[PDB]
């Protein structure tokens, strides 16, 4: 915990962020992403959930519609609605005022980009290797790990694309390995509960420790509200620490957790 | 076209085979067990019972549930009609409410049907009255107390015309009407 | 050392601190919504309420349930006491059971405590009677009709002498004697 | 169906055996092991079942008790108790009377081997890499693909082990690829929500593609007791047709499915 | 010897065939092709074979005639001429009567197939990747590893397609690797001056040593009627043991060597 702030002073940590910061803003959840594209298919919103894990709805919807295009356009329209304000969410602005040089997101929206643009931080968003080139050493570099809505090809919403992301052959993963060959990863909002995710971590886990060679692959940490012993004992064998609070409401717990990085 | 049914009462499948004779659909029995939740919203009860049934078979299936709605009890039966029935029994129920000031109750059977595309809800209704004494056999449910409006005998007494005047007969009539037009 | 509590009641945040004073344990309050299943067996309700609570926080916690059991109804409400109270209210409860031949009833408060390794159940009981009319302020639960043994007034008329003979007080000094022993 | 019977007539089918076949035999469940493992760890069974998944907690017990030894001692004790009768299970009889040359399994027990011994058919158990030299083509080969109780190193019971198994780099995966290259493979007793078989199907596909062997490789099959159009449309992309039965009871459906191979 | 017969009783012997098996039939030699292409370009069949070495000479014939078309027609005419009798060779009879499940060959003729059809053995001829789906385990598999006269593109008669077969990435080599995984392999009718058999040995030895399965894979064997001590010494380092006969006439020596598998 203290070593995270010590390396955050030296800038040897990489922010990694999931949907846990995205549930605070009133964004559409994955449950209505199941309700839609089922009622847009002829199904009941329920009753598919007997046979599904929601990547299987993304499979069945892109298989019946032929492309991932209508699903991409629908989530781009709902995820970037007019009534939702960036400024009524302290966690996004706490990310914005912090000093993070490299930040990786698995979310597909651009609320982190508008959070950095709203507080005068100069960002160059990158998703395709191409962009990799344009990295303002200075400007923070936000990296869409699972793609964005401006690229229909490499966007990862589906079980086939999630299975293409097993062996990490895409050069964004190579850039991630090159970025974290001497640094740490701070994971936010990632409920170690869904196998895939867990797995994602696993594979990832490798990356660092993978090359325990010399270095020290600066430890890595995740932040969860619940302090369970199973996940910390499991995660400590992958060279990953565990950080939890005593507050039970997750939004306020994440706000007071990011408050440590706001003032430093 | 076959429609599955998940029950343990073996007279039910032959009864609805007699009801739906010549309707173009046969009814197949399932011998599994569904642990129903006990919530006073009977629509949510039939919804998650239908969800558990489609989890069990995955074919076109339907579920049914029989409830009560007593005006003097403000509809406290319904989602726990079965629990109320075996926790009270016939004589105690009769002296509790048949001797009371308001024996007006509404007996309703809610049928939830899923055709592997959507779910459909059918409900029947029958206004009844509470007898102060159990009459006839005490074998099947609260038929020994349930006196309808316009008649005198409790539902355990007449034999066969209770299968024509029940609320589940009317719900099966709307269900039979729905399947007989092609299920559009 | 701290033990949280999961409820949306304002008075309990100071009341459990007042009752459990001197143990060195401050009872914190969490403001999350709790969904409780509705079965008659109170032990499954306190068990799954503690299971959902410990899934909600992941720290050593406890949770409370208080229910009624009518002796004439063979203890029919149990854990359905709250929903039966919301369906009937005090005047219908009084006219239906407080004016009956047998207003004798049992009321038990069951405390379930989790120390993040094991589970513990504490149970307090106090017999009583149902008043044929609602007396006192009706704003606090079904206390306007509960007349305990050896007294003459309802439980809403008890005031601050309520926590000397109540079933919840017996559940809580069981909680206090187990907590003062180091949780052995 | 008829394509599977034609390939079974030619001997180009390979039987996978999952954990779902064991419900007729009355084996101890996974939940009973969770109850025992919480009692051994000094935990209430339900609260141990709450935090942690259904198999991480096995690695928590592995880390807390040093190694996998006592756990697999308990599995070997109650998984082969004398109260289990093997003649009463019709599905194991139908497996042993069928003309399956190669039978893969992910079960850790020995009831398939005991079922083959009970009906006078010679078996060879393969668990490690040294047993591949012991293959006789006049006997039915059994491969404990997830390990067996007589080898603690090859046991896959924990998340750390349940992982580099997925990269498909052990020599048993090379053996599996070598038998599967010309022949169809039949999967029974799988619940289809397991991540392992979905990674298996996806890796298979790819392989049998990048290796320009797309023209060659019959169609694989999986048995499910219920119909499932969503999963059938997804698994068709991995070139596997599902087989469904009209019986709602899973044991009778499985016995009626394996009836078709015994008579020939 | 005794271990090879013990593997033959277990059915773990895969048989190769070179030109040395077919030399007893009165088939045309390679010089019998060299003089035909020499008269085809008006060269003398000694001055043509001075500045080229067989495979090149076929390279030049393909390059001057544009394709291997007339060469394929000539080889298919004089290699299957009606005066050649298949019953008069004991070697092909002993090949057909032996219980060999898989037989590879580098010949381009059909005399192994003619010997199998002549002695009442059902066979499945495999020439390209499309024929792997027609594999039956009740019939003997014949793989024309060097192609046959029905397909022009799968023919290897020239030096450049010899090099194409020598980087070992064609799908028939994948089928070869998966077949030879568990079984010992017998080579007959080969000479050690050939480069491709030695490089095939080297590829097999490096491949096994690469993936950790060298404890499996019992050693392959080659039959040379003339004993060679240092060739046995070099082939021992690749796990191939030579077998030397005693009668100096090669035809009946190969016949009495192949006698050992007929009676079993």
């Amino acid at each position: 915990m203290e070593q995270l702030l010590a390396d955050y002073k030296k800038g040897n940590v990489i922010l990694f962020v999931g949907a846990g910061v995205s549930m605070n803003l009133g964004l559409p959840s994955w449950s209505q992403l199941v309700d839609h594209i089922a009622t847009e298919l002829g199904y009941d919103p329920d009753i598919y959930r007997t046979f599904g894990s929601a990547l299987e709805l993304a499979e069945y919807y892109k298989l019946k519609k032929g492309k991932i295009g209508p699903l991409r356009s629908w989530m781009d329209r709902m995820w970037h609605s007019s009534d939702i304000d960036i400024n009524k969410s302290k966690v996004h602005e706490y990310i914005a005022k912090a000093n993070f040089p490299i930040i990786y997101t698995t979310n597909y929206d651009r609320w982190i980009e508008t959070a950095l643009s709203n507080y005068g931080k100069e960002y160059i968003k990158i998703s395709s290797v191409s962009d990799i080139a344009k990295i303002d050493n200075n400007k923070t570099q936000i990296i869409k790990f699972h793609g964005d809505f401006d690229d229909d090809s490499s966007i990862v919403l589906d079980e086939t694309s999630y299975f293409q992301r097993l062996e990490f052959e895409t050069p964004l993963d190579i850039k991630f390995r090159s970025d974290v060959l001497g640094k740490s990863v701070l994971f936010i909002g990632y409920s170690l509960s869904d196998i895939n995710i867990r797995l994602l971590f696993y594979k990832l886990s490798k990356l660092w420790k993978e090359q325990k060679l010399e270095e020290a692959q600066p430890k890595s940490y995740i932040f969860l509200p619940r302090p369970n012993p199973i996940q910390e004992e499991i995660l400590e064998q992958w060279r990953i620490g565990m950080i939890s609070s005593e507050n039970d409401n997750p939004g306020e717990s994440l706000e007071e957790f990011l408050k440590n990085f706001v003032l430093v | 076209m076959n429609i599955r049914f998940i029950t343990r009462n073996r007279h039910k499948i032959k009864e609805i085979n007699k009801i739906l004779s010549g309707t173009g659909v046969v009814v197949l029995a399932s011998e599994h067990s569904i642990d129903e939740i006990q919530t006073e919203n009977v629509h949510a009860l039939i919804k998650d019972k239908l969800l558990k049934a489609f989890k069990l078979v995955g074919r076109p299936v339907f579920v049914e549930h029989t409830g009560l709605y007593i005006e003097s009890l403000n509809g406290f039966p319904g989602g726990l009609t079965q629990i109320f029935w075996d926790k009270l029994q016939a004589d105690k129920f009769s002296q509790l409410l048949g001797t009371s000031e308001n024996p007006r109750l509404v007996a309703k059977t809610i049928i939830g049907y899923c055709d592997s595309m959507k779910i459909y809800i059918f409900e029947g209704e029958t206004q009844g009255t509470i007898s102060p004494v159990p009459k006839g056999p005490r074998d099947f449910q609260w038929d020994c107390i349930f006196i309808p409006d316009g008649e005198s005998e409790t539902f355990a007494e007449m034999g066969d015309r209770k299968n024509e005047i029940s609320m589940r007969k009317k719900a099966f009539d709307k269900f039979k009407e729905y399947l007989l037009e092609g299920g559009k």
